[PDB]
């Protein structure tokens, strides 16, 4: 994740194997429970999207769900490129690339970038545009998986 | 156990064996095209009768959880 | 492993011991499966050479795979020499060698080596090197290994 | 128990074996040398006739991943 | 053991109780298995041979084997002894007395004295020197305990 | 399971029916107006006879702690 430093800076932090342990406990317990969601979202808490597709591909069974999610998150992604076109000549020298959805799904973009655009001025929220394809991906299911 | 070999029960319900095709599936490296290919193809094939009927109703285009919903009573 | 200090400078740290027994868990938890290749990859943040050999020696059981690996580092390391041969010359005295496949495998470099070539500017990843052969390596074992 | 000792049963799975053999292994600290002289030569030999015949059939160069799945019906 | 501070100074710390609870619970678990040698290694980082007696005399159970290293230590102790012997003339006041085998073991040498040799420059490694005679009793052990 | 599919039985607390009632509802992810519906119209429906007559006495305006005390001896 990146976080704050004691000396006033925004700076990256690797996640811990207790927070890891945490999650997959979580899966292992409550499965598709809704309770999973805002547990999801406090661990999140500062995450990056290569950190999010961690926590993904680290998951063990449930894999209809999790193709089924996959799928959502690319949907969500494509849905991302159509919605944002790509904007007008040549990037900037003094300016960085604007992202994509695969960019957003962290596929595309190294983790320096993945920092540059959340610590930069204006800041761009790639984990929480993430995090709103994996909570309505979340929706779908456990609409689903209702029984 | 190779993909080819995952084939659906006649009592198994779909959602087993879906479950086990993308764990095998998980366990394929193939480039992404044939591995759709596969999705489209093997699935169906190796679903039971019963089932089997039932999805060739849903028609192409179809999405997993459409699928899923549609073979749960059989 | 080589992390980041406070002040603001790269140095070695050692690894854990509920990490190292956190690696001990999942070998003998999930043997093969595939989550072992994203669980792996983060305990292996900023671990050194040396660091994956000791994870490697360290396990029990299933020493058909383990030397399979080996013999899959051994060809990777053959790999890294052929294609990339000796420099011209000898060695300046203002600079420091260039690694072999036995360096990247952290047998004939030393620690303050490996943090020699990591720490410098530029960097060379010899960590993310043998990390794929590993990966690949992790692969073969994996495709082998299903029933 | 002695690496010699160390011999592949007339029912046991070859896989076990190899196991068994890279356990032993594992306990003997001669050079790399000698220890890939008794890979070549000491697992073949105390393999048993079923899969001996089959591991005489790769012929040499052979590796593991082959050897291994070259015995698995045995 | 012997550990650098922030400030950027070598002091020691004690060893933790998990730390030393992780001992135990290899040496419960593996007994003789050869993984225990390169888990001793990693968890002697920094060790002093005050903290390896501690570790060696905390041991319950398998006093045959622990007898054979007492044994093998104090042989590895007599022939450091024979090898190096004692210096011409006075110990310098300007300096510290050199280690026999007896220091190195531990057992003639104070925690302080033990500091000033690893801390001192040149500092000389004779927790390295122990772990060898440890590591070499180790193979002893192996090769009689395999069966 | 439907939120439709969600009802008393003859024999059940009507307590343990409330909880099972809000732990659906808390799965339905409809407008809160629409969910109000629900909770003054479904919840009462699907309650048992016995339980049924009583929560017709408390007329309308009634809040859950006075409909979970007045169904306790039901």
């Amino acid at each position: 994740p990146i976080v704050q430093n004691l000396q006033g800076q925004m700076v990256h932090q690797a996640i811990s194997p207790r927070t890891l342990n945490a999650w997959v406990k979580v899966v292992e317990e409550k499965a598709f429970s809704p309770e999973v969601i805002p547990m999801f979202s406090a661990l999140s808490e500062g995450a990056t999207p290569q950190d999010l597709n961690t926590m993904l591909n680290t998951v063990g069974g449930h894999q209809a769900a999790m193709q089924m999610l996959k799928e959502t998150i690319n949907e969500e992604a494509a849905e991302w490129d159509r919605l944002h076109p790509v904007h007008a000549g040549p990037i900037a020298p003094g300016q960085m690339r604007e992202p994509r959805g695969s960019d957003i799904a962290g596929t595309t973009s190294t983790l320096q970038e993945q920092i540059g655009w959340m610590t930069h001025n204006p800041p761009i929220p790639v984990g929480e545009i993430y995090k709103r394809w994996i909570i309505l991906g979340l929706n779908k299911i456990v609409r689903m998986y209702s029984p | 156990t190779s993909i080819l070999d995952i084939r659906q029960g006649p009592k198994e319900p779909f959602r087993d064996y879906v479950d086990r095709f993308y764990k095998t599936l998980r366990a394929e490296q193939a480039s992404q095209e044939v591995k759709n290919w596969m999705t489209e193809t093997l699935l169906v094939q190796n679903a039971n009768p019963d089932c089997k009927t039932i999805l060739k109703a849903l028609g192409p285009g179809a999405t997993l959880e459409e699928m899923m919903t549609a073979c749960q009573g059989v």
